[PDB]
């Protein structure tokens, strides 16, 4: 919780392009923002099965002059039409023109809509989607941050309230190296690891909020980060979230 | 003041603990007496004894007079403290004294700041001697009475290494300290009392949690050595049926491991089994709203210094909360932490000293202030 | 400056009146309205207001000699850099008599005598050397006590070798 | 996933420890305490109903010496007896038995066999010097150095000071056993009786 | 202007008290003057122009004196006392740095001492005691640490301790001719 | 004619937003204000078939249920208020998802609520009409199959969803006799079937048993009642009849209410069994009724 | 059953005949313990720690004292305990043998220690609390370990400071030459005074 | 403010002056002279002497306060002192002392007392030629106590053991 | 105190004497006016403010005085020796305390060994123990000898 850009999730009843009635929403609004469309094949590094990666982040850009996160304000729409559940919306900052974006949204397709107050493996597994950086040579290194992660667990009367755990950066690279590699090193190393320690299964755990450093403050529904952007492996796995 | 007063002498009870205050107070005094007696059977308009005491019968010498108030709601526990050793230069400790060499470190302060009072105390269950100890400092406005400004206390019990004053950390604070420092040295003895763990709850979770208990380490899984509730005498056959004694089948295996972190599914089992279930968790964390703690431990924070393959591994862990390690087992219950995987540093038997473990090794931290 | 800063401030007081009838401002219209005469009069009164100056060296001094006096006063109420210590409540009240403590810290006080604190209190070096022959007195009481105690066992207690020799080679000799 | 009681085979409880208490019985109660209490002991056991007991305590080191009990309560405050002495302590046990409590008694008896072993010990590997050495009854015999085991009625426990041109040989080896071992004591002394 | 008219009566009866200070001072300084009554009728005309002026001034009201010697004299005897417990507490700082020194220069004579001691080895170049003490038990002995030495004790022998020493010699010729008898019992297992 | 017809209807009313919102959604099928939008929701499927407003719940939102969401019981609650006032489109195609989750991981709690509106839904056995008991038996089955598995509360829980889809199902049959075209042939069919499956579940539950008594009672009077008001069921005679070893397993065994059941079952069946055949079938039933007068003549004490 | 039962009841005698031999030790393993084939590498020594009364010539709550393996080296360093922090453990364990305590004879004679440290602060109770406070009417209180004891001796206060049952302090020159004394001669002098 | 009465004591001042000038017109009168100019210079002096003693006490006020603040550092100095000197008998305590009566007594005292011993018997070193004695209470307490209980019954059990030599 | 003296003085016995000091010089020196030179003193020493000159002169003669007093406090940082002497045999004596303690107590432990045993091991004879000692011994020496 010291950086800004806050990302609010929400989910899409049946996938609609856009791109037809983009004039619709530039007319309603009288404001010029680009929808850009982009097929992008998500597992880039393909170790997934390779089955329906049709991934085409839509990118409501809204590009005005720079004064805000109500004037820098991106949507980025991510769909798959092989999957059940076909598509979600997330959408950055603060502004009030998201308001009549998603109700023209519902209106003008016919779609239903819902927030995702999202789970623990959920966590755990886009908390590990936000630390493969990606390469332009897309064979992606790994970077690596310092894990915080906070509960919150009620008990009777009080009596815990909140307790963290914290790992350095260095013991991150330890249990990765000494896993040994992956791509997967919270759920294939981390929490195997503090389970074997402390006999902690944060999988099942009341986990409230992930932070990782720096980077990202992930929470009970709603990823913040410090980037204009989020990571493509990251939406994937959110629109993996809530799928069947 | 009056105001303050009123706030203090209304958390008091009555019964007659009032009486006898008014009466050293008072130190007329025959018929006072049977003033009293009507004011015994009149121990009815409750609030309003206060002002008409201290209107009758009434920051100089009043110092005593008010100072009961302390000794008195030293009933209640509410405020706080943090301990401190005694050490010698070598790691050995002492703190064998006699009671009334008081006025030592009352000439020692009095030699620089000004004219004073300290009562000591007695606690009444618990085998301390404590000293509420009103620093009166200064006098000035920018009127002819002085200020008592920050009463600090300094409570240690019976021949320990340790005691614990209260928590100020001030200039005035570590003054007193720095003279209570030099006054108990008496044979050209070097004291010097180091800090321990920083935050705290009250006086008898603050004592029977360490110095001069029992359970100097005792807590934890380990109050069965606390208490003395097995193997009780030279006696014949409860020892038999002690060496004839229960358990579950808590298997240390591997696959028991993929049983509990893996595999959840229903109920299907009998309330035999749900119990062990729940002995297992209060043989883990205590040893026998029944469902608190034995010692309000409040925050800590662990560490956790492996090496794996030649190679740190450090996870920090800090907690928080209102009792913990009561509502660790009151987590446990839930079946949420897989409780044969919990060691004992967090399992909760140091006494809230956030140690930084390492392989098994615990620590302190000894982290002045 | 101790005087000399008063020194200048009377100087500066008379020098209103030096400065005055220097320049004659009001004194050329004065002789109308002491030709010199008048400054006569003003050198007059400074060599009279010189007592003040009298009286500055003395206070001055009066003042120095009272602290002085009252650092005397400090000294002799406190411990004249002597930090001993148990003798140092001894000499002002009795506390226990640890015959331990005292010994061992009468151990200490004989270091560099000659080779201050009221003669060190001789009056009560001697007090603790009696009492110190008091018990010398008590302990040699039970000493007498073991001796007379011993005394009467020593009087009430209090050619057979080689005969029991050749009687041992005898019996080795009749039955080995 | 059963749950059988536990009073005896270790592999059974030592999977199913979960607890921290005393281990329980099978041997290694016993054995940790023979094993680790080098002399031994045996008993037989005369219940009533308020229960006379036997011991045997057998005193082990090389030459045997016991003792024998009397009664007890199951409140385990009754009355006690000695029986059965070896001769090798007559009078010194009795001494020691003058008074009650057996924790002490029983202790020095134990230390006490510990002493006359360490003394024993000593002895033998400092007569192993070839030289002018002979040999005296308890001290030794070379130009006197005899050593008490008093077993006093002031500590409880036996403390054993020494002996060793006579003041100055006392000071200096009270000044020479603080920095070279006991076991080394007596090569120190062979050092003073070798060269000069 | 209630208040400037009654610092002005104040003030002006106080300059009337000085003023009869000063008709004293040009009294005890006159010719020969004892009377006064002109002094008094004085006095009363200057309050008849007094009142004259205070209704010129009561009329123009275009819009302390105790008091100021005693708040003057208040702070000047807060600040004189804060000046003593300086000064008091100047000193206590003055003694305790001065012992600061003086066990700061001890301890480098303990480093002189250390230095010391590597000159002393230097002269002639040439722990388990605990384990053992506790292993067996023993016991030691110390009538030392006494600068002043201690065989001259006949002095304070003089107690019960010579007749002790005498009458043990004759215990001891007791046990020789006790230890007489042992002639027989001398190698009879050697 | 519509343009002009809903504006006409909007001369009959005040709602001008939901008119052109017909025109052109989530705000109607959340919820004057609650009736209007409802007939607007009525509008929606005159307008509509059942797609653009049906597909909203009997996807979406029982779909998000089967996972989760928040309040989860008004969104439910509603779902039902729409569907079973309504089409059996929407009924048997939320009846499809019901059986299949059901034999899936069913929530057990959700699937309540689809089975109230089932328990409206003579629209479900209704529009089905060529194996229904092919498929109801299944869904039958499968419950008490899964019932019987995660039992081995469990037990309770069991009962409660093995004896309360019974119910359902129970009141169901009793609308589709309502309506009696074929269903009364299906009902003969299912009735027996579902008797049969609650008797093995009283296998299940002889001495130990709590809700399922209930069940049977209501079978019986499902029957009893129906053939008495109805005596064209001469054919289903035999299906009046079928309860005969099954009906010694409910005399046989607090079973007060059971024979209470039993009684009114025999006494309608001694009624309007005076015009069977004295051979086959009333010779059964009189053999179960000299049983019970037996039963009655040691009920004298017993 | 009851064909061995006999044999668990004279190993349990002999457990009690073995403990009051005052010292002990006795195996415990807490469950930190990996791998029906078992390992434990970390071994609990656990000494219990028993004192004999005479004025009820019972047995006390004992105490418990119990070190564990360190990890790296054969060791025996401490671990969780309980005798009252009046008494150090730490200093006077590793006092031993420095701190590199390997065996059990040292060990032994480490517990050997603490227990004689133990017992005679229970045979100084034992001669307060009840000797001259029940024989003499005496109005007695104390400290936890007694070291500051105060009373009537019949009539009036007197304190006096203990050590190892040596008095050094009293509370004259009568009064403190009379009482500077031992133990046994306390209990003398109270006899003579009167 | 002040100058009201400024101006009062301007106008009794001009009026006094003006009744000065009619007293030495005709001149007694030195009384009355020194009257009046004593109530003109007494009123201006004391009004002065009020206002700027208002100014300096408001100002000393301020420098008093200051000096509070240099109590406060006082305090804190006085703090620092006494830690310092009480933490400097711990390095007192420290190994500089100990390995004092560590190697002084071990390599001067002990060593001192060794080289006297060894400047004796080496100054006499024939010993084991000349004495060999060294040049008692011990060895009197235990044979005199295993002489007439220990000795007797040994002996008389041993001679009842050779009797059972005899005999069997 | 010393700063209230201070002031005093510098008050009281110089600025009053100072004010009297002006008006003297209207009384006799003459007859003349007399004031002109008063209030050209006014106007002239109105920069002694006496009031702020004063305490001026005070916040640094004060504070220097104090000063010197720090300076003129080092003082100190026969017949002395019989009360060495009686420190010395005070030391003899104390020592000796210790070593007539050490010879007490072991003189006691003699004691204590000694007459205890002795006295109640054989039941309180002390007769002529090794007469019957060597009889005995040369009755079993006779008799070992015939064997």
């Amino acid at each position: 919780n010291a950086m800004p850009y806050t990302w609010k999730f929400l989910g899409i009843s049946k996938q609609l392009s856009l791109e037809n009635g983009i004039a619709k929403l530039n007319q309603l609004l009288n404001l010029e923002v680009d929808l850009d469309i982009q097929t992008i094949r998500v597992p880039s590094d393909p170790d997934g099965g390779t089955a329906a990666d049709e991934y085409i982040r839509y990118e409501m850009r809204l590009d005005i002059s720079n004064l805000d996160e109500g004037t820098y304000s991106k949507f980025i729409f991510l769909g798959n039409s092989k999957m059940e559940v076909p598509m979600f919306l997330c959408y950055c900052g603060t502004d009030n023109r998201n308001e009549v974006v998603l109700q023209w949204l519902k209106a003008e397709y016919g779609v239903i809509m819902w927030p995702i107050k999202f789970e623990q493996k959920t966590m755990i597994k886009l908390a590990d989607a936000s630390i493969v950086h990606v390469t332009k040579e897309n064979i992606e290194q790994i970077t690596w941050f310092s894990s915080k992660l906070y509960f919150e667990p009620e008990t009777q009367d009080k009596n815990l309230r909140q307790f963290s755990i914290e790992i350095p950066r260095e013991s991150c690279e330890g249990l990765a190296l000494g896993y040994g590699n992956t791509m997967h090193p919270y759920n294939d190393a981390i929490v195997p690891y503090i389970y074997n320690e402390t006999g902690m299964a944060v999988e099942r755990l009341p986990l409230t909020s992930v932070i990782l450093a720096g980077h990202t403050k992930i929470m009970r529904e709603s990823i913040v980060t410090s980037t204009r952007s989020l990571r493509n492996r990251v939406l994937a796995v959110v629109l993996q979230s809530i799928q069947f | 003041d009056t105001l303050v007063v009123f706030k203090q002498l209304m958390k008091l009870p009555v019964t007659v603990l009032y009486d006898l205050t008014l009466s050293w107070f008072a130190k007329d005094i025959y018929l006072l007496t049977e003033t009293l007696d009507l004011l015994i059977e009149k121990g009815v308009r409750r609030n309003v004894i206060v002002n008409r005491i201290l209107y009758v019968y009434w920051l100089n010498v009043f110092q005593l007079a008010e100072i009961d108030c302390h000794l008195m709601i030293s009933k209640p526990e509410k405020f706080k403290w943090l301990p401190s050793k005694a050490l010698r230069g070598d790691g050995k400790p002492y703190v064998v004294k006699l009671q009334p060499a008081k006025f030592i470190e009352n000439l020692q302060t009095d030699l620089a700041k000004i004219y004073h009072c300290h009562v000591y105390m007695f606690k009444h269950p618990s085998l301390p001697v404590l000293i509420t100890r009103i620093q009166l400092f200064d006098s000035n406005n920018l009127g002819k009475p002085l200020i008592s400004r920050r009463p600090y206390y300094v409570a240690f019990p019976l021949n320990s290494p340790i005691i614990f004053h209260s928590v100020d950390k001030d200039i005035y604070a570590r003054l007193v300290l720095q003279s209570i420092s030099r006054t108990i040295s008496e044979r050209e003895t070097i004291i010097f009392k180091p800090v321990q763990k920083i935050p705290v709850k009250s006086i008898h979770n603050i004592m029977t949690l360490l110095g001069p208990s029992r359970f100097a380490e005792s807590m934890g899984p380990w109050e069965c050595y606390a208490s003395a509730n097995f193997e009780r005498s030279p006696l014949h056959d409860y020892k038999k049926h002690q060496g004839l004694t229960g358990k579950k089948v808590m298997v240390r295996e591997f696959d028991d491991s993929f049983l509990n972190d893996d595999e959840n599914f229903y109920g299907k089992e009998e309330p035999e089994i749900r119990r062990l279930r729940l002995e297992k968790n209060m043989i883990k964390f205590k040893g026998s709203s029944r469902y608190s703690s034995l010692v309000p431990i409040e925050k800590v924070g662990f560490t956790l210094k492996n090496e794996i393959n030649s190679r740190i591994i450090t996870i920090k862990l800090k907690f928080n909360g209102n009792d913990i390690f009561g509502g660790l087992h009151e987590l446990c219950d839930k079946n949420l932490i897989n409780i044969d995987k919990v060691p004992g540093w967090l399992a909760g038997e140091n006494g809230s000293f956030s140690g930084t473990i390492m392989n098994g090794d615990f620590q302190r931290e000894q982290v002045a202030k | 400056t101790y005087n000399s800063i008063s020194n200048f401030i009377e100087n500066e007081l008379t020098a209103l009146l030096s400065s005055d009838d220097y320049l004659m401002d009001d004194l050329a219209g004065e002789l109308p309205n002491r030709l010199l005469k008048a400054q006569v009069i003003e050198k007059r009164k400074d060599a009279m207001s010189r007592g003040k100056q009298d009286l500055l060296s003395k206070e001055i001094y009066d003042n120095e000699s009272e602290l002085r006096a009252s650092q005397s006063q400090q000294i002799m109420e406190l411990v004249g850099d002597i930090p001993k210590y148990s003798l140092g409540s001894e000499l002002r009240n009795r506390v226990e008599g640890e015959p331990q403590s005292t010994s061992i810290e009468r151990l200490i006080e004989d270091v560099l005598k000659l080779p201050n604190d009221l003669k060190v209190l001789s009056e009560y070096s001697n007090l603790r050397k009696d009492l110190i022959l008091k018990c010398q007195a008590l302990q040699i009481g039970e000493s007498k006590l073991s001796d007379i105690l011993s005394q009467t066992n020593s009087i009430n207690s209090l050619d057979d070798d080689i005969s029991e020799y050749f009687a041992t080679y005898n019996g080795k000799l009749v039955v080995a | 996933v059963e749950r059988i009681n536990g009073l005896t085979n270790l592999q059974k409880e030592l999977v199913t420890k979960y607890d921290t208490l005393p281990l329980l019985n099978m041997n290694l109660r016993l054995s940790y305490l023979r094993d680790h209490t080098y002399p031994h002991l045996q008993v037989s056991v005369q219940s009533r109903d308020n229960d006379g007991i036997e011991v045997l305590v057998v005193n082990y080191k090389f030459c045997r010496n016991t003792m024998n009990p009397f009664e007890i309560q199951f409140s385990t405050l009754l009355k006690w007896e000695i029986l059965r002495i070896s001769t090798n302590v007559r009078l010194k046990a009795k001494q020691l038995l003058a008074t009650r409590n057996f924790q002490k008694c029983l202790l020095s008896l134990y230390e006490f066999d510990k002493i006359k072993s360490k003394k024993t010990g000593i002895f033998q590997n400092l007569i192993n010097l070839l030289k002018r050495k002979t040999r005296c009854y308890s001290l030794i015999v070379e130009r006197q150095i005899n050593f008490i085991i008093t077993m006093p009625g002031e500590r409880g426990k036996p403390r054993n000071c020494f002996l060793p041109n006579q003041i100055d040989l006392d000071e200096i080896c009270y000044g020479l056993i603080k920095e070279y071992g006991v076991k080394t004591g007596l090569k120190e002394i062979c050092n003073v009786c070798l060269f000069p | 202007i209630l208040r400037l008219l009654e610092t002005n009566t104040v003030s002006a009866l106080d300059s009337v008290f000085e003023k009869y200070e000063k008709e004293m001072n040009q009294m005890t300084h006159g010719d020969n003057n004892e009377v006064k009554r002109i002094y008094s009728k004085k006095e009363r005309l200057l309050e008849i122009i007094l009142t004259k002026i205070k209704k010129k001034l009561r009329q123009a009201k275009f819009p302390d004196i105790e008091y100021i010697y005693s708040k003057r004299q208040f702070i000047q005897n807060r600040y004189s006392q804060e000046l003593q417990n300086n000064e008091r507490l100047e000193a206590i700082l003055s003694r305790e740095q001065n012992l600061l020194e003086e066990t700061r220069k001890l301890c480098m004579n303990l480093k002189t001492n250390n230095k010391k001691r590597l000159t002393e080895k230097l002269i002639q170049k040439d722990v388990t005691f605990r384990n053992d003490s506790h292993e067996l038990n023993l016991m030691l002995n110390d009538p030392i640490k006494s600068t002043a030495d201690v065989r001259l004790d006949k002095e304070e022998v003089l107690s019960l301790l010579p007749s002790l020493k005498e009458y043990t010699k004759k215990s001891k010729e007791l046990k020789e001719t006790m230890g007489q008898m042992i002639s027989d019992s001398h190698e009879e297992e050697i | 004619p519509q343009l002009q017809a809903l504006v006409r209807l909007l001369c009959e009313t005040s709602i001008i937003d939901t008119v052109t919102k017909v025109y052109i959604l989530l705000e109607i099928i959340n919820h004057p204000v609650l009736q209007s939008a409802l007939c607007k929701w009525l509008v929606h499927v005159y307008f509509l078939h059942n797609i653009s407003s049906s597909i909203w719940l009997h996807l979406w939102q029982f779909s998000f249920l089967q996972k989760w969401i928040t309040p989860l019981v008004i969104w439910q609650a509603t779902t039902p208020v729409d569907v079973k006032p309504w089409k059996l489109s929407i009924i048997k195609r939320c009846a499809m998802h019901p059986g299949y989750r059901d034999a899936p991981g069913s929530a057990t709690l959700i699937l309540q609520r689809f089975q109230c509106l089932v328990g409206a839904s003579s629209q479900i056995t209704e529009s089905i009409i060529t194996i229904n008991c092919n498929r109801k038996t299944l869904k039958s089955h499968r419950n008490l199959k899964l019932d019987a598995h995660f039992l081995s509360e469990q037990l309770a829980q069991n009962w409660p969803q093995l004896h309360i889809p019974n119910d359902v199902d129970y009141m169901m049959k009793p609308s589709l006799n309502s309506n009696v075209l074929l269903p009364r042939k299906v009902m003969s069919r299912d009735s027996l079937k579902h008797l049969y499956s609650s008797i093995i579940l009283i296998k299940n539950s002889r001495d130990e048993s709590s809700s399922p008594y209930e069940w049977c009672i209501w079978q019986l009077k499902r029957c009893f009642a129906h053939q008495i008001e109805t005596p064209q069921e001469v054919i289903p005679i035999i299906i009046s009849v079928s309860s005969m070893d099954n009906k010694l397993s409910s005399r046989i065994i607090l079973t007060l209410k059971k024979v209470c059941g039993g009684i009114l079952p025999l006494w309608k069946p001694e009624l309007i069994s005076g015009t069977r055949e004295f051979f086959v079938k009333f010779m059964a039933s009189i053999f179960m009724w000299s049983t019970r007068d037996g039963h009655d003549n040691n009920c004298t004490f017993s | 059953s009851t064909s061995d039962r006999s044999e668990l009841e004279d190993y349990i005698v002999l457990e009690n005949v073995y403990r009051m031999f005052g010292i002990t030790f006795f195996p415990l393993v807490d469950p930190i313990d990996l791998k029906g084939e078992i390992f434990v590498d970390r071994e609990m020594l656990g000494i219990r720690l028993e004192v004999f009364s005479e004025r009820t010539s019972q047995f006390e709550k004992p105490h418990y004292v119990l070190l564990k393996k360190r990890i790296k080296s054969n060791s025996w360093f401490l671990f969780k305990h309980t005798i009252p922090s009046f008494i150090d453990v730490q200093g006077i364990f590793d006092d031993t043998n420095g701190g590199l305590v390997i065996s059990h004879d040292d060990a032994y004679l480490f517990a050997k220690r603490v227990f004689l440290q133990l017992v005679e602060v229970q045979k100084r109770r034992q001669i307060f609390k009840d000797l001259e406070a029940k024989k003499i009417i005496h109005d007695l209180d104390l400290d936890l370990e007694s070291s500051m004891v105060s009373f009537f001796v019949k009539d009036i206060k007197v304190e006096l400071f203990v050590k190892q049952n040596e008095i050094v302090s009293c509370s004259s020159q009568n009064n403190k030459s009379k009482w500077e004394i031992a133990l046994l001669g306390s209990l003398d002098d109270l006899e003579l005074k009167l | 403010q002040l100058s009201s009465s400024i101006t009062s004591v301007t106008t009794i001042d001009v009026l006094s002056s003006l009744f000065i000038n009619l007293f030495e017109n005709d001149l007694l009168y030195k009384l009355d002279l020194r009257l009046f100019q004593t109530i003109s210079d007494q009123m201006t002096r004391d009004l002065k002497d009020i206002l700027d003693i208002n100014v300096s006490n408001n100002e000393l006020c301020y420098q008093l306060k200051q000096v509070l603040a240099r109590k406060e550092d006082l305090n804190q100095q006085i703090i620092s002192v006494r830690n310092e000197i009480q933490e400097l008998k711990a390095g007192k305590d420290w190994h500089d002392l100990q390995n004092e009566q560590a190697k002084l007594n071990d390599k001067v005292k002990l060593n001192k007392r060794l080289n006297d011993l060894t400047s004796t018997l080496l100054g006499k070193y024939e010993g084991d030629r000349k004495i060999m004695s060294q040049d008692i209470l011990d060895i009197a307490h235990f044979v005199d106590l295993m002489d007439p209980y220990n000795g007797l019954l040994k002996k008389i059990n041993k001679i009842n053991e050779n009797l059972s030599n005899e005999l069997q | 105190n010393s700063e209230q003296l201070l002031h005093n003085y510098v008050s009281d016995s110089l600025l009053t004497t100072l004010i009297s000091f002006q008006e003297f010089k209207q009384q006799l020196q003459s007859y003349t006016s007399d004031e002109q030179q008063l209030q050209h003193w006014y106007e002239l020493l109105q920069a002694r403010d006496a009031r702020v000159t004063s305490e001026l002169e005070a916040r640094i003669k004060q504070f220097f005085i104090t000063l010197r007093s720090r300076l003129l406090r080092f003082l100190e940082s026969s017949l002395s020796l019989e009360t060495l002497i009686d420190a010395l045999y005070k030391i003899n004596d104390l020592l000796q305390q210790r070593l007539q303690i050490l010879d007490d107590a072991i003189q006691e432990k003699t004691s204590e060994l000694a007459e205890f045993e002795n006295m109640v091991r054989s039941p309180s004879a002390g007769d002529n123990a090794i007469p019957g000692l060597l009889q005995i011994i040369q009755s079993y020496i006779n008799l070992l000898e015939e064997n």
